[PDB]
């Protein structure tokens, strides 16, 4: 086993802006690397866009122009001419990025009579590029590294004889696949897990539900096929040329599905860009009214199978197909906070499912262990009002922060016992057995009733609800078991491992380094450390492995962003195993290496097409845990393996991803905010608190400069908090359904417009506050941006 | 009806009958978390624990009454008009229907005291509304 | 009247079904979900007795489920309810073929026993 | 003429009173609910002995829309 | 953006008869969520339904 591929699981998400490098954003490498940069742009810009143009322009340009000008007069024109335009064009290298035919069009109409037609050109050029990309959601890409081993030890140099050949497959089988209702393994016998505990199906919290056939018009195995889109492509080193990956819906009426694009530099390495965002229907009446199971649709979402052949000068020839050597790429919605991570990632996800429930009390946890679970809720305020004004534990963490007392919570001595335990009982336990009564004991009516807060289903019963009586645990994020009123899994809990460190912490049971503490004072401070701490780890293939799902999110499942439930079960994996802290005395929940179960025939296996008859249901489930079942071929991923769970078309997912209302309006409770917003702190505002009353501009803050600095500087600060507080509905971010006159608005025109809008959907960009003063403000502050937003 | 009509632009929310059919109300579950002073001598204050409440910064403090002050709901929202529970429509028309029997439960918009304001920028009068939703 | 090749080849798989009004939770609280009522009537009278319950069970409707009548003779006649069903807001429309929440109708169901009490003892 | 047969329901002899009169399986009913009812020992064998309501409580709430 | 439409197609035969065909049907929104679900009066459609001018030129061998 000398050549792997990493990460294991590559991650590309969709984006409607172009697949070149400079445009382009790259999937993270290293965890928490840029959480407080404040130049990322996420969206195109107009400075980018203008960039490119002028080095589109380089050089031999600007000469041809001026000379088919001087060539142009001796005739006084006038216009220019096909095969004139048609020189221009192409040397321009722009046709990757916007249609031949609209580059000549463009010029064909100018009108001219120098170095100055030029700007006549390079101004018309500007807007038609400007049109398709201006303010486009940047494509974010992943790079996928070979790395020798001995077990992994550097990335693979090449020499000038080597070459190494990618080759990707692909597919979507969303349209193929069954209906999601929840998920299957909510009734599936356990032992328990790092992920799920075994209360949920011994107790029957959350039962799954039997899910019948999307487009059950279409039968027969063969005829289904038709339903499932899949592409391939092969670069290697010596080229980069970028290859489509490029196939059609319904299989070989019939539109191009554009899964996505690979390109390969000569050091080796290979770049995956995913599609454009672009989800259709066959017959326009046909309306995605269904969060997730809409027939007559195909979406450019897909997964599949990464390889590679290393050829030495020699002629020594090493094949990385095995499933210990290969990867997988799946492509996902976008990511619309960045720099605001879920608070349990699929990395938490792959970590907790090769743990066994019985043995988490034999766990050590240091502080790193915890800290991402207090970082994250404290982060969620950017994208949730519950987190922002809701939540008793991100104001005593804002409380100690304003004495830099935050060290406090990394002592593990006796007297500081009572704050430690305060923090952790405000949280849900993911043994779903507090604060429940139980129902009927004995009786098939045997149920764990809530006695905390509900989420009631639309369907209301005009009959008194049953008051609460204990208090609602955080986060305040619904659950796999949604669909159940009364269930406790109806609301989020962070996994039986990562509640244990947290149950370790609140004991005592815990270690930290000193060196840890004297970063402390404040909960920025540590986590600005714990970032350098990762940015310097030696394992860079187990770090991007890492980085790759650390931006993923590992619940709730319902079917959840960008993966769901299979992955959260050690059966999907050939592999995973801890290898390390992040750092030799920091854990930081550790790095492992771990693999996808894969079929080695990929497109070709006698399973890429297998159902289960006219359901699915969880004893297909339990079936596939023996190997030589019938079923066990749900754990082997062929290519569209894991994305065919998911909502089609995403766009519906999306929409749906958002606030669940609860009689009682606080707290909010939201679905993924991290990755799907749900309150933003839109531009407009973020230009009514950036700036100080002594900033020189003749507009300050939205007032002018003149009536800035005549109010108190009490009263101006004041007025930079009100602004920094207003939070905006994300959905309402762009025209989804509720604009106009008598607009209807509603949860259905979400779902409908999301296909459209999702491009022009704020964006959320860590900007910086230069002075904030006594205002309250902090220094780096999470802006969503979009056209609506300013 | 007489409510919030959207622009494709964000901003200003253009709204019909405000004083009357209030659009944007500041709640009672707000008030609850800005009215007390940091001196306050109460188990909980302003929606903290005692202990909590006196160990953070005055400056702190007062922010988190403004950020409290600042928060506005959608007075739509003080009752169930039809957008509450898993995938519920929500939307203009479920309004108008849930309307003929929620009239009676949305927010009534009373002046109330802050004895105490000190220097967090809240006036001495705000005007609090008040429902079963509402309320926290 | 069903052949076993359904179940044996999977032909229409029994799919699961969640509760009906699930927002009312515990089994004490869902008994107010159900319209019951019960009689008697003999041979003596032939008055008619109503089958009269409530809905949410003891706002709040009347239900008649049904009547009951005995003749001389001693035969019962059994009258249904008059077709009746209602939602506890109007605004609750019944637009799935059977599963509604907030509806009642007054359909029922029941156990049906007598005594002959003879002229000796 | 397909013959005349005598035949007459299992029922619980407490009807209204009796102490499966608001029987359930919790959140969801499947089909093994029903396989464990076919065990006449078992806590799912009620499902077959009726009290009043076991007959209509399966079919559309209102009927109208059942019959629309 | 930029839909194109078949308003008609015209022929001449060789005797100077003028043929004019209509379009083939199509209707369409710029947007597929505009559904057209009133009778009349649908925002965002067009249809190649068509009406115009018809002239002509005789010019004979004379002049
Ligand atoms: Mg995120
Ligand atoms: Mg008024």
């Amino acid at each position: 086993c000398q050549y792997k591929i990493y990460p294991p699981l590559g991650i590309a998400r969709v984006g409607n802006g172009p697949a070149i490098k400079p445009l382009s954003l790259s999937t993270p490498e290293v965890p928490w690397a840029h959480l407080y940069d404040t130049n990322v742009q996420y969206l195109v810009t107009q400075q980018e866009l203008e960039q490119l143009l002028e080095e589109a322009f380089g050089g031999n340009v600007i000469n041809e122009i001026s000379q088919i000008k001087t060539k142009l007069d001796e005739r006084k024109a006038e216009k220019f001419k096909q095969e004139e335009i048609e020189t221009i064009t192409g040397l321009l290298g722009l046709s990757h990025l916007v249609p031949q035919q609209q580059l000549s069009r463009s010029l064909d109409n100018l009108e001219l009579k120098s170095d100055d037609i030029v700007q006549q050109i390079k101004g018309a050029l500007l807007k038609v590029l400007s049109d398709h990309y201006l303010h486009a959601v940047k494509k974010q890409a992943q790079n996928f590294y070979i790395y020798k081993c001995d077990n992994p030890v550097e990335k693979l140099k090449l020499t000038d004889g080597d070459k190494v050949t990618w080759r990707v497959e692909v597919a979507n089988k969303k349209s193929f696949w069954y209906d999601y209702n929840n998920a299957l393994d909510l009734s599936l016998h356990t032992q328990g897990s790092g992920n799920l505990s075994k209360n949920v199906s011994k107790h029957r919290l959350a039962p799954a539900m039997t899910a019948k056939r999307r487009n059950p018009n279409v039968i027969t195995n063969s005829l289904r096929k038709q339903l499932v889109i899949s592409s391939q492509g092969s670069v290697s080193s010596d080229n980069n040329t970028q290859v489509p990956l490029r196939g059609k819906f319904p299989a070989n009426e019939r539109h191009n599905v554009l899964q996505g694009s690979i390109e390969c530099d000569n050091e080796g390495v290979l770049r995956f860009y995913a599609g454009n965002g672009i989800s259709q229907a066959l017959s326009p009446s046909s309306l995605n009214t269904d969060f997730a199971d809409n027939s007559n649709w195909f979406d450019d979402i897909c997964d599949g199978r990464v390889t590679a052949v290393v050829e030495l000068k020699n002629g020594d020839t090493f094949e990385i197909q095995d499933e210990q050597s290969s990867a997988w790429v799946a492509t996902t919605p976008p990511d619309y906070a960045p720099q605001i991570e879920p608070i349990v990632t699929m990395y938490d996800m792959v970590s907790g499912a090769a743990l066994k429930e019985q043995d988490l009390d034999n766990l050590t946890t240091q502080f790193s262990d915890v800290f991402p679970i207090l970082y994250r809720l404290y982060r969620m305020q950017w994208v949730n009002q519950a987190d922002f004004t809701d939540n008793a534990v991100n104001t005593q963490i804002r409380e100690l922060n304003s004495e830099l007392g935050f060290a406090q919570l990394l002592d593990n001595s006796a007297s500081a016992k009572s704050l430690r335990e305060g923090i952790f009982n405000q949280f849900r336990n993911p043994l779903f057995d507090q604060d429940i009564d139980v129902d009927d004991p004995g009786q098939s009516s045997n149920e764990w009733v809530s006695n905390s807060r509900i989420i009631p289903s639309k369907d209301e019963t005009n009959i008194a609800a049953k008051p609460a009586t204990s208090s609602l645990k955080l986060p305040f994020y619904p659950n796999d078991g949604i669909d159940y009123p009364g269930s406790p899994v109806q609301w989020f809990a962070i996994p039986p491992f990562m509640y244990q460190h947290l149950q370790n912490w609140a004991a005592g049971d815990f270690s930290v380094t000193q060196v840890e503490k004297e970063s402390a004072n404040t909960i920025e401070e540590l986590g600005l450390f714990y970032s350098e701490q990762f940015k310097n780890s030696p394992n860079s293939a187990l770090l991007c492995a890492r980085g790759a799902l650390d931006a993923l999110y590992g619940g709730g499942f319902h079917p959840g962003v960008e993966l769901t439930w299979p992955m959260r079960h050690n059966l999907i994996y050939s592999q995973n195993d801890y290898v390390s802290s992040v750092t030799p005395e920091i854990n930081l929940l550790g790095l492992r290496e771990f693999r996808l179960k894969q079929d080695l025939q990929g497109l070709n296996s006698p399973n890429m097409y297998q159902d289960f008859g006219h359901v699915i249901a969880v004893d297909n489930v339990t079936a596939s845990i023996d190997p030589n079942s019938d079923a066990a071929w749900l754990w082997r991923s062929t290519p569209g393996d894991l994305t065919k769970w998911m909502g089609i078309p995403w766009q519906s997912n999306a929409a749906s991803c958002q606030a669940v209302y609860t009689p009682e309006d606080f707290p909010i409770p939201s679905w993924w905010a991290a990755n799907l917003p749900v309150h933003v702190l839109p531009l407009a505002r973020y230009n009514k608190f950036k700036d100080s009353q002594s900033a020189d501009l003749p507009e300050i803050n939205g007032m002018t400069h003149s009536i800035a600095q005549g109010m108190s500087e009490e009263t101006f600060e004041h007025l930079r908090l009100e602004q920094f507080s207003q939070r905006l509905d994300w959905l309402h971010t762009a025209d989804l359904g509720f604009v106009g006159y008598h607009a209807e608005g509603g949860y259905t025109n979400g779902l409908i417009q999301m296909v459209s809008q999702w491009k022009n959907m704020a964006m959320v960009m860590a900007r910086p506050v230069e002075n904030p003063g006594s205002s309250g403000i902090p220094n780096v502050v999470y802006v969503a941006y979009s056209q609506a937003d300013k | 009806s007489c409510q919030a009509v959207y622009t494709p632009e964000d901003f200003p929310i253009p709204s019909w009958w405000a004083a009357n059919l209030p659009v944007h109300v500041l709640p009672l579950a707000r008030y609850n978390k800005f009215k007390d002073s940091q001196s306050a001598d109460l188990p909980e204050i302003n929606g903290m624990t005692h202990s909590i409440a006196q160990g953070m910064s005055e400056e702190t403090f007062e922010h988190l009454r403004l950020e409290q002050f600042s928060q506005r709901l959608d007075w739509l929202h003080t009752a169930d008009l039809g957008f509450v529970g898993y995938h519920a429509e929500g939307g203009y028309t479920n309004g108008l229907i849930q309307m003929v029997s929620q009239w009676k439960n949305m927010a009534m918009v009373m002046a109330r005291p802050v004895e105490n304001p000190g220097s967090s920028g809240i006036p001495n009068v705000v005007y609090v509304a008040y429902s079963q939703a509402d309320k926290d």
